[PDB]
């Protein structure tokens, strides 16, 4: 009864989700790539920061 | 021909006493020093029994910090310092009072607790822990006091000691506070406290933890008596030398040699006072397990 | 305080009160005693809770007082949904008062006709005794309904939620025999102590027992702080 | 301080001695230890021999007073 | 009859779904980034140490400033710092104790908090009186609340055990949007940058990609053999990472709906607390049971370095939003700041 | 929020009054307090501070040892307690709320000040009459006589509007803040020991006396006073 209807609420679910514009696993690689590279210069936890601009001190 | 006492028991004790101070000193110093670091790491505010052993501990070191300096003041060769005597004097008795006042303030400590522990939860606080600390190291040092103000450095017969010039009076006085500090009063506690801290626990349904908890509190009421009780006798006797036993000759230096063994055994009560209290315990353990691991 | 300025020195004061505060408000919550209530739906807690009361949905909290001790009793009954990923939570608490009835066994489960009520209840109180959290908890055990289970016990015999028993009809063996299998479900036995009790119609018998059973937990608790054991 | 190193050099359990001559004394070494049950005289005399008196005679008192001049 | 036969179609629709999935799988990222140089060994120390929480601290999030934090433990207050001067500016003492998940405004006027009392209470800090006041208790949950999240001052995403995720408006106090699809309770939330789009990890073992706008359910991921901990977006919005109970962090693709890469050791079993990332994004960093948290490459799966120094359980990082500071939170009532 | 001055009056020289101050609609117990005197035409002085907890309590060079601060929390009041009053003393009395920590804003609200009648870093304001048209942007320059600029990169200058008739009302902290409930007209800039308010489209509501207050260290002073006619 009720469980008929959330099935076939599941299934029109699982039909929207079918029906996406997925893309090549290679091109998202290469943009993960370059966001990590072009933004290296702006990150404080991988490029170390003298003591005169780091606001943490001992 | 009035000479008695000679050096051949002064040859005795030079040979045997510093290597036997030192051992002391090497043992103790090790385990108070491990006690003290251990406690500093861990969080020895939200505890009382903890305040109170790092207190001991404390009292322990200030014991033991002067062994190699009365080892070497027993081969009778003393440094010229009056008031280093003054010092070490006062470091000796302070070590001594504190670790037997705070053994006390432990034993109530845990008679408090486990006797009354609903009334324990009210009463124990930090406040009142450091309060009661304070005024043990006062009551300390103010007994201490009469030690070091007859203390003083004296040559005889070409020959240096730092030793006590105690008063007619005052020397009778002092062997009998000695024994009524030392012996008397931490006994008759340990024996109060500990006979309702028995009768709670016998009813703990758990065999095994209470039998060895019974063990360990017979253990530290005859660890004590066995230590202590022999030298503060032999203290009493040598002081009054003539109402409980005439001053035999003979029997004067076996009571000298008696008083330095005394006192050793007495001395290295201290040594194994860390064990007692901390080792025994299962939280010091998991406290140790824990400092390995990390560091 | 030399560099600081006078506004950064009064933000060190305000963080200074609110420090003294912080402490005496834990100084004031260390001394109350905790106690996490649990059993099952048709355990009949409900009747102890009005029974301690007088001495929207979430963690019901019950204060009260007796021989000046703070008891605060946590009821987690309305949420169903999940068992395991909130009960650490309450790794730190005194005890934990486990509910049960014992006119349970007559009734079937509602969800599952098969399953037998008492059974579930054993295994709701194996999960909780059993848990790694839990280790040194220990439970007070409540056995609700007695009057009831006896007017079901002369009825019926214990034969249908047990197979494998042979007994007297007597009610005292009976609920001894119920008393041993809940005990026997314990995997803890030398670091967890159970506390049973048969809930009677007097409220003050059952607030003293559970007032004895948390000074016992309080003079473990203290033995173990001291290093006696 | 430890009574072990405390130990007296020189003490006087009990004194059977009688009165010595002026010229058979030869030195003077008095004793006060708190050790010791009473406060001693050391007469040493020329024969290396420590004679003890007690300081309260007379006679005793002459001879702290003769050897101290 | 119909059930078995609509049961059927949906797992034609999911070997449609695997199915394509697979034909999208061209290359691996662990084969294209293998040209990268290494981040090498990545040591943080210590800076500051907040102190004065007693219990056990299951929350905290930074401001929008990287200077104020807001932290939540077991003794019922929020507790908000300084973290340049180790200052405490607000102690807000709470209805209940049993708090598991605390936010802070991006304007930073008001915080919010919840638990176990399934009443999700936000608080105003600004006012004309020296008193931190409850502004608004949002109730309508039946579990316990699992995170909180701000899309801006009058809305919220609020996440439950009830399996439902709700959108609150706060000057009605009514729920507007409830999402609905999980079948296990929900513990964590990623927000995305744009604040158009939120992803929502489940015990389940699936995390699920939601509009908050439309209010349906657009993208679901699996994979996972234990249950979703923790979840933290990537900063372009396209990729999310999700810690477990497995001892895994795995990389997901918004784009491909695909797993990308999997962090995983063998020495480490322990669970999963919290994940973040570094504002590049070339740090992935995850706090596990084992008493310290990894610093884990993200694109080489190198474990770059290890941080440690709590005595127990580590329960939650942040990390800045201009990337200075990594600030962790553990039970052993103490938060510590990286650098 | 409200405070409520009481007391003042006609008092002889060399004699004791007290003064109290009622605070409502707050929580008076977390924020400190300060005395500010105004005599008829002069500008506005600092008296005494007392912090929330009274744990620290401040006076100025000339009230020291004649007057007593005193802060009555349950109660919820202050008394200034008079002394040894002389001429200067004749003033209006001002109780004003501060509360300090990270982003706060003090001397926020100011009391309605008491008539009492007995029978350093020095901050330059120059340009006492503006004759401005209303309706175009207005400059005020205030000059310190030492860098206020601290190495925690905040700057501590106050910026404070007494209309005639009514109590100093703040405007702008620490320059770059705008208080709340007053309009974006107002804003402020400077260097560190020169300092610019602006004020821009000009209306009726703003005409009155600004002025200019350092807050780096103790005792705190004021400015002269810039008086607008519209």
């Amino acid at each position: 009864t009720a469980s008929i209807a959330q099935a076939r609420k599941l299934v029109e679910q699982l039909k929207m989700e079918a029906n996406i514009d997925r893309i090549k696993v290679s091109k998202a690689a290469a943009d993960l790539m370059a966001y990590c590279e072009a933004h290296a210069k702006e990150d404080p936890l991988l490029t170390p920061v003298p003591a005169s601009e780091n606001p943490f001190r001992e | 021909g009035a000479p008695c006492h000679k050096f051949d028991v002064k040859q005795i004790g030079a040979q045997l006493l510093p290597p036997l101070y030192s051992l002391v000193f090497i043992f103790g110093f090790v385990g108070n020093m491990l006690v003290v670091l251990i406690l500093i790491n861990c969080k020895k505010l939200k505890c009382l029994t903890d305040i109170y052993l790092l207190n001991l501990a404390i009292s322990d070191l200030l014991f033991l910090i002067t062994l190699p300096l009365w080892a070497h003041s027993a081969a009778n060769e003393w440094v010229f310092g009056n008031a280093m005597c003054k010092l070490f004097t006062g470091l000796y008795h302070i070590g001594y009072f504190g670790g037997i006042f705070f053994i006390i303030l432990l034993t109530i400590d845990r008679y408090l607790a486990i006797v009354h522990a609903v009334f324990a939860l009210k009463a124990r606080t930090v406040t009142f822990g450091v309060v009661t600390s304070v005024i043990t190291w006062l009551v300390a040092v103010f007994a201490s006091v009469p030690g070091i103000i007859f203390t003083k450095c004296q040559k005889e017969d070409s020959v240096y000691v730092c030793g006590p010039y105690f008063p007619r009076g005052w020397n009778n006085f002092h062997t009998i506070m000695r024994n009524i500090l030392g012996l008397v009063l931490p006994l008759l506690i340990m024996v109060i406290c500990y006979s309702g801290i028995l009768k709670t626990l016998l009813r703990c349904r758990n065999e095994k933890k209470r039998h060895r908890a019974v063990r360990v509190i017979f253990t530290i009421m005859i660890v004590y008596f066995l230590f202590w009780t022999p030298y503060n006798i032999v203290i009493l006797l040598n002081t009054f030398q003539e109402f409980f036993g005439l001053s035999n000759c003979e029997s004067t230096s076996q009571l000298d040699q008696a008083t330095q063994v005394t006192e050793t055994l007495g001395m290295t009560h201290c040594c194994i006072n860390p064990i007692i209290y901390a080792f025994v315990g299962e939280k010091f353990r998991r406290y140790l397990s824990v400092f390995f691991r990390k560091h | 305080g030399c560099t600081l300025s006078a506004e950064d020195k009064a933000a060190v004061e305000r963080s200074k009160m609110i420090d003294r505060n912080l402490r005496e408000d834990g100084e004031k919550a260390a001394r109350e005693v905790k106690l996490l209530l649990l059993g099952a739906g048709e355990s009949g807690k409900s009747t102890i809770v009005k029974q301690m009361k007088i001495i929207t949905t979430g963690i019901v909290e019950t204060h009260f007082t007796f021989k000046d001790l703070h008891f605060k009793m946590f009821d987690v009954g309305a949420q169903r949904s999940e068992r395991k990923k909130w009960i650490h939570c309450f790794e730190g608490v005194t005890a934990i008062i486990f509910c049960v009835a014992l006119s349970d066994y007559d009734l079937v489960l509602a969800e599952d006709e098969e399953m037998n009520r008492m059974h579930e209840s054993m295994k709701l109180f194996d999960s909780i005794c059993n848990n790694k959290w839990f280790t040194d908890t220990s439970i007070i055990l409540f056995l609700n309904k007695k009057d009831l289970f006896e007017e079901k016990i002369k009825k019926s015999p214990l034969t249908i939620c047990y197979p494998e028993y042979a007994g007297s009809n007597t009610y005292e063996e009976a609920a001894a025999y119920i008393q041993c299998q809940f005990e026997d479900l314990n995997k803890r036995k030398d670091t967890k102590e159970i506390y049973t009790h048969f809930t009677c119609s007097t409220d003050t018998k059952n607030v003293q027992f559970v007032f004895d059973a948390v000074t016992d937990v309080i003079i473990k608790n203290n033995l173990k702080d001291c290093g006696l054991f | 301080q430890p009574d072990a190193i405390n130990a007296p050099v020189t003490c006087c359990y009990n004194f059977t001695n009688r009165k010595i001559s002026v010229q058979r004394l030869a030195s003077y070494r008095r004793i006060t230890s708190s050790k010791c049950p009473k406060e001693a005289v050391i007469f040493k005399t020329i024969v290396a021999k420590e004679i003890c008196a007690d300081p309260k005679q007379k006679w005793v008192q002459d001879s702290m007073d003769h050897l101290d001049k | 009859s119909e059930l078995d036969q609509l049961r059927q179609e949906a797992e034609q629709l999911k070997n449609q779904i695997r199915d394509a999935r697979k034909a999208c799988a061209d290359a691996t990222l662990s084969q294209i980034t293998n040209n990268i140089d290494p981040v090498g060994r990545i040591q943080m120390r210590t800076r500051r140490t907040l102190r004065g929480h007693l219990a056990k601290i299951y929350a905290m999030h930074w401001g929008t400033d990287s200077r104020l934090l807001v932290s939540a433990s077991q003794d019922g207050k929020l507790i908000i710092w300084d973290s340049y001067t180790t200052n405490k500016v607000h102690a807000i003492p709470l209805r209940s104790s049993w708090v598991m998940t605390c936010a802070y405004a991006p304007s930073g006027n008001y915080v919010a908090c919840g638990g176990l009392d399934n009443i999700c209470s936000i608080y105003n800090l600004k006012t004309r009186e020296g008193n931190v006041r409850v502004s608004r208790e949002l109730a309508g949950h039946t579990g316990y609340l699992s995170c909180c999240r701000f899309l801006d001052d009058n809305q919220i995403v609020t996440s439950s055990g009830d399996t439902t995720c709700a959108l609150w408006d706060i000057e009605t106090g009514q729920q507007t949007t409830t999402f609905t699809g999980h079948t296990g309770d929900v513990m964590s939330l990623s927000l995305a940058p744009d604040t158009r789009l939120f992803v929502s990890g489940a015990c389940d073992a699936s995390a699920k990609l939601w509009d908050v706008r439309e209010g349906m359910c657009r993208q679901t991921f699996t994979g996972h053999e234990s249950d979703i901990n923790a979840i933290c977006f990537f900063p372009n919005g396209n990729a999310f990472a999700t810690g477990s109970d497995d001892a895994t962090c795995r990389l997901f693709d918004l784009r491909a709906d695909q797993e990308l890469m999997t962090y995983s050791h063998d020495n480490i079993i322990c669970g999963i607390t919290s994940v973040s990332f570094s504002k590049s994004g070339r740090l992935l960093l995850a706090g596990y049971d084992d008493f310290n948290c990894n610093v884990w490459d993200a694109l080489k799966a190198d474990r770059a370095g290890v941080l440690a120094g709590h005595d127990n359980r580590v329960s939650c990082l942040g990390v800045t939003d201009d990337g200075m500071a990594v600030a962790t939170g553990s039970w052993d009532s103490f938060l510590k700041i990286w650098n | 929020v409200q405070l409520v001055e009481s007391g003042g009056g006609l008092v002889q020289p060399g004699g004791s009054r007290k003064l109290s101050c009622s605070a409502s609609g707050f929580a008076f117990s977390s924020f400190g307090m300060h005395w500010v005197r105004q005599a008829p035409e002069k500008g506005l002085e600092w008296v005494a501070y007392i912090s929330s907890g009274s744990g620290t309590i401040y006076y100025a060079d000339t009230v020291k040892g004649r007057f007593t601060i005193s802060r009555d929390d349950p109660k919820n009041t202050l008394f200034l307690q008079m002394t040894s009053l002389r001429s200067e003393d004749t003033a209006m009395y001002y109780c004003v709320r501060s509360i300090y920590y990270y982003g706060s804003s003090p001397f926020d609200f100011w009391g309605q000040g008491t008539t009492l009648t007995v029978s350093d870093i020095v901050m330059t304001q120059a340009t006492s009459s503006v004759p401005v048209t209303p309706g175009e942007s207005v400059s005020i320059s205030c000059r310190s006589s030492k860098s206020l600029l601290h190495s925690n990169g905040n700057t501590y200058l106050y910026w404070f509007l007494q209309r005639p008739g009514q109590s100093p009302q703040l405007l702008i902290y620490r320059m770059s803040n705008l208080a709340s409930g007053v309009p974006d007209r107002f804003s402020g800039s400077g260097s560190g020991t020169a300092f610019t308010l602006t004020i821009s489209r000009l209306e009726a509501e703003d005409v009155g006396v600004y002025y200019c207050m350092q807050h780096l260290e103790y005792p705190l002073t004021f400015g002269a006073g810039t008086k607008l006619e519209l």
